[PDB]
RNA sequence: AUAUACCGCCAUCUUCAGCAAACCCUGAUGAAGGCUACAAAGUAAGCGCAAGUACCCACGUAAAGACGUUAGGUCAAGGUGUAGCCC
């Protein structure tokens, strides 16, 4: 929701990573994976603010694969 | 009707790849020196022998003067001579049909 | 495919160094690595 | 983009010059003659593959042709300097115990390695087991004495060739230079000869290491601006 | 020998 | 008695009889052998003859949001379960009966000519997928021992190669044949020769050499000639990448002498460039298919001599009576020039 | 040569547990007892009956938890209580382990007429002491 | 019936100190061989010895004692492969 000091932001990016893994390894993986738009925007924003830009750039593909609208804030950052 | 199509299909490429249809065939015989003639025929009264030759083992391979890509596999590219039947293992019946189709 | 069950972390990791230990082992019980 | 220029300005540039480190100024036929490098063993001890490098026999004592030694020594020092410049691991090997202490100190001073002790079976051909799977072997082995203490070739000469490691070696008139990459015909017994060899290699190696730092530093300063 | 060629995710509370 | 029963491991260790004076020296041979079977393999906890359905053990605990109660399968419904388990047992046996048969070697019972695959990847992430391994000899060696009498070990000879000139061979020794296979093939890739090939299909010139008592005569051949050589030479040549060559092996036909004799001769062949450099002359190839056209195959890198090579009216070269007897037609053999499979 | 309860040297590929790796002469020196009761103390009775019960419980648990036991049972008797401590694997679903615990505790309590408790410790794999 | 199919438990050299996977090297890459301390091709996990422990000590006595040798002993401790008996 908001930016935080670097120490907290790094912690939020380790949690978003574990959440990302949860979305990727859902038990509904047998069926199509449902990646909400808000989840993708937040996970991407948290990587940038943490400095894991490499991971954030990779995720941009998932906006096109699942056809999820990117958020304005994500594009500016 | 269009025998040259089989060699351009995916089934052919999966079974043979880029090697000749006789690459993986081996004659069964006693001794180190094989008999100087191959078997007369692999199809005898509509029944196929246990180890059919490269031509007889695939019913989609048609020896025809228009299927030149198959015929090229039985002619030496460097000398232009037709391989004798023990070279590839084709039965005498199919070797004659190949020799006539090549000519 | 169902995920294989993952063992939880030993509850020793949630114990405080100033806890009431008699509440953990109130009666004679076999040694439990996850609880000691 | 920047790596090709690095390897070209630093690694490939020294290889375009005949004497990039000026190792010819380190010795002369006179300096070698004063160290008694020309003195070889008696004719009865001569190895037949050392005959090309022998000037003659002075009263049944073989004399090593220092004009040839000078050319071979130039090549050996030149190779050694380039390998030190490229940050190669240089290992000194000798079993002559009169000079074990001298050689061990020379290696430590030049920042290299010495093996003057009993050579155990498989140090090179079985190094991964003895040291570990990630062990790095030497890039150059310099033999100040190529014979062991029973007057046979040091086992590391054969094993260095097996491991495709170039060898520099002082080869006296009773030694076999066939498998030594850069042999240097010379006296291996006299303290004056052996001390000279250690100064030349020590100086060549130390000079090449200083040259590598000078070039690198210059290449960085110019890179920023 | 010639006769025959001889012959991941973990999660809590799985359902 | 319930208390006299043992576990399956104890029962199979006894029944199999793998430890004993029979299995010590192979004093017992096994055309019929007791084979271990895992009898708990297809067994489900909770399933018994009576067909009871225990909630939470062999059937689901809750059904339609309510806890199931103890139930028993009907006599008919239980026969199907039993029959289905018997069929699953024969199907499993059929799956083990279906084993992919591997290609044979020089003969059905011979190890020679069989591929062992690529050598194992080295400790430091080294790989040899480009190399193929072929067996040349598998021998049973018998050592008389001070206390244990005649013991049986295996000596294996294998060759490795990548088909692009790099090939080698190594001996392997072990008590087990498959440990010997590992040793030889892994060792062979550390003793690789590089073999020069003319136009990447044949040798540069005729090679005639003797190694101990084994004589090998090899002839340079044109494309399409194939490998008309001793079967072991054929195997080695495919690993090197030679497609066209004739070879004749005479004298002692010792596989090891033949292998190392062959590699010694193939590693000492002078290429056309080496000949041009040595003599400072052009190497000119005359082909009958191209008529009188002179084809320069190699030119000296250094200066080119101006003095022609002396033309000895008659060369003092030693000839092979077999080659001369053939050229004249006096060589008549019922076994020569026989029709054979493509090699 | 002595054989009793000795896992013999092999090629270095056989994993043995701590208990399996210690021969009988190490009993009470490096390894303890798998059952503790008062029947074998001086002046105590009913050692024969405790011994038969122990032999049964080991067979009962081996076949009741087939493929699940990763080590020998530890049998403890205090008063009339019987505690069975087992190291088991993590392959069976937890529902099947709870079923078998409820089933085994009840059946053994009625068989031997004493309160019986079963204590399960799960390990991901058999704990290896050494490779003989 | 078969200990000459075995598990199990043992005798025996042992009142021994050796066995040995995985590597490496020599003999032309033959069957084979691999040690020298002022050392010359061997490195060696593991097992045994040793150490440790028991008994009254650190002594002694127990215990321990590998691999292998004798198709050593035992199918009659029990179990069990194969074969045989089932009025
Ligand atoms: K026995
Ligand atoms: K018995
Ligand atoms: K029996
Ligand atoms: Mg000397
Ligand atoms: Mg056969
Ligand atoms: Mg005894
Ligand atoms: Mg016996
Ligand atoms: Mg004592
Ligand atoms: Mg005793
Ligand atoms: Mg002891
Ligand atoms: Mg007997
Ligand atoms: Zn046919």
């Amino acid at each position: 929701r908001d930016k935080h000091p670097p120490e907290l932001q790094v912690a939020f990016a380790d949690c978003a990573a574990d959440i990302k893994s949860a979305y990727e390894s859902q038990p509904i993986r047998q069926t199509a994976q449902d990646w909400p738009a808000t989840s993708l925007n937040c996970i991407a924003i948290l990587f940038l603010r943490a400095g894991r830009t490499q991971e954030a750039w990779k995720m941009l593909g998932l906006f096109r694969k699942h056809n999820k609208i990117p958020r304005s804030e994500l594009l500016n950052e | 009707d269009e025998p040259w199509k089989y060699l351009e299909s995916e089934e052919y490429q999966e079974r043979y790849g880029s090697r000749p249809v006789w690459a993986d065939y081996r004659r069964n015989h006693k001794g180190g020196v094989p008999p100087q003639r191959t078997r007369k025929t692999c199809i005898r009264r509509n029944k196929v022998v246990g180890n059919p030759c490269p031509i007889c083992r695939d019913h989609k391979l048609h020896v025809d003067f228009r299927n030149v890509k198959l015929l090229e596999q039985f002619v030496c590219a460097h000398t232009g001579i037709i391989f004798y039947a023990p070279y590839t293992g084709v039965c005498v019946k199919q070797h004659k049909r190949l020799t006539q189709a090549i000519q | 495919r169902p995920p294989r069950r993952k063992a939880l972390p030993p509850r020793t990791e949630k114990m405080a160094v100033d806890q009431d230990w008699p509440s953990v082992y109130p009666v004679a019980a076999p040694f439990k690595p996850s609880a000691v | 983009e920047d790596s090709t220029d690095f390897n070209d300005k630093i690694l490939n540039e020294p290889l375009k010059h005949s004497d990039f480190f000026n190792v010819k100024e380190l010795f002369s036929v006179r300096s070698l003659f004063d160290a008694r490098v020309h003195l070889g063993h008696k004719a009865g001890c001569r190895h037949r593959f050392m005959e090309p490098y022998i000037f003659g026999s002075r009263l049944d004592h073989d004399i090593i042709d220092l004009e040839q030694t000078a050319t071979h020594l130039q090549l050996a020092l030149n190779f050694t300097a380039h390998m030190a410049y490229r940050k190669g691991i240089i290992l000194f090997i000798s079993r002559n115990r009169q000079f074990s202490y001298l050689i061990e100190n020379m290696a430590r001073d030049c920042g290299e390695y010495a093996h003057t002790r009993y050579f155990r079976g498989g140090m090179l051909t079985n190094a991964r087991l003895l040291f570990g799977p990630t062990v790095r072997l030497p890039d150059l082995i310099i033999f100040l004495h190529t014979l062991n203490n029973i007057f046979e070739p040091h086992v590391a000469v054969r094993d260095a060739a097996k491991m495709n490691i170039p060898t520099v070696g002082i080869v006296d008139t009773n030694c076999n230079p066939c498998l030594i990459t850069y042999p240097v015909p010379g006296n291996d017994d006299s303290p004056l000869a052996v001390h000279l060899y250690c100064r030349l290699f020590q100086t060549a190696i130390t000079r090449a290491k200083e040259k590598r730092q000078q070039v690198e530093a210059l290449y960085r300063l110019q890179g920023q601006k | 020998y010639l006769s025959g060629e001889e012959v991941e995710y973990e999660c809590y509370a799985p359902d | 008695s319930f208390f006299t029963k043992l576990t399956a491991d104890e029962l199979w260790k006894g029944a199999l009889a793998e430890t004993g004076a029979g299995a010590k020296k192979g004093r017992g041979k096994r055309t019929k052998k007791k084979k271990r079977k895992d009898l708990n393999r297809g067994q489900i906890i909770g399933e018994g003859r009576y067909g009871f359905l225990w909630p939470g053990l062999n059937v689901p605990l809750m059904k339609n949001g309510a806890v199931q109660t103890i139930a028993q399968r009907s006599k008919e419904e239980q026969e199907k379960v039993e029959a289905d388990m018997i069929q699953q047992r024969e199907e499993w046996d059929r799956k083990k009966k279906m084993k992919v048969k591997r290609e044979r070697g020089w003969s059905g019972n011979s190890w020679g000519g069989i591929s062992l695959g690529p050598p194992d990847p080295g400790p430091c992430g080294e790989t040899y997928e480009d190399f193929d391994t072929r067996i040349l000899e598998v021998r049973n060696v018998f050592t008389m021992t001070a206390k244990e009498g005649r013991k049986k070990s295996i000596r294996v000879l294998v060759a490795v190669g990548n088909g692009k000139g790099a090939a080698g061979f190594s001996i392997g020794k072990a008590t087990d044949r498959m440990d010997a296979f590992r040793k030889a093939k892994n060792r062979a890739v550390h003793h690789l020769h590089y073999i020069e090939r003319y136009e990447d299909h044949t040798i540069f010139h005729d090679i005639s050499l003797r190694f101990k008592r084994t004589h090998i005569k090899m002839k340079k051949q044109p494309k399409g000639y194939g490998l008309r050589c001793h079967r072991a030479i054929i195997t080695i040549c495919r690993l090197i990448g030679i497609k066209d060559m004739y070879a004749k092996v005479s004298g002692s036909i010792n596989m090891l002498s033949l292998t190392q004799g062959l590699f010694r001769g193939l590693s000492r062949q002078e290429t056309h460039q080496q000949l041009a450099d040595k003599k400072g002359l052009h190497v000119v190839e005359i082909r009958e298919e191209c008529g009188p056209l002179p084809i320069v195959v190699a030119s000296p890198r250094g200066p080119l001599r101006k003095d022609p090579e002396p033309e000895d009216e008659v060369p003092d070269v030693k000839l092979d009576w077999e080659d001369v007897k053939t050229a004249q037609g006096m060589k008549r053999s019922v076994w020569s020039n026989l029709k054979r499979a493509a090699t | 040569k002595n054989r009793a309860a000795r896992v013999r040297v092999s090629k270095g590929d056989k994993p043995v547990t701590y208990e399996e790796a210690h021969a009988p002469h190490y009993i009470a020196h490096r390894k303890g007892w798998l059952s503790l009761h008062t029947g074998n103390l001086d002046g105590e009775d009913h050692a024969a009956e405790r011994t038969v019960e122990d032999v049964f419980l080991r067979k009962f648990m081996w076949g009741t938890f087939p493929g699940c036991l990763a080590d020998q049972l530890v049998l403890k008797r205090r008063g009339n209580q019987l505690e069975i401590c087992a190291v088991v694997l993590r392959q069976l679903s937890p529902h099947k382990y709870y079923f078998l615990v409820g089933y085994s505790e009840t059946l053994l309590s009625y068989f031997y007429k004493c309160p019986v408790r079963l204590h399960l410790q799960t390990v991901p794999s058999k704990v290896v002491y050494k490779y003989l």
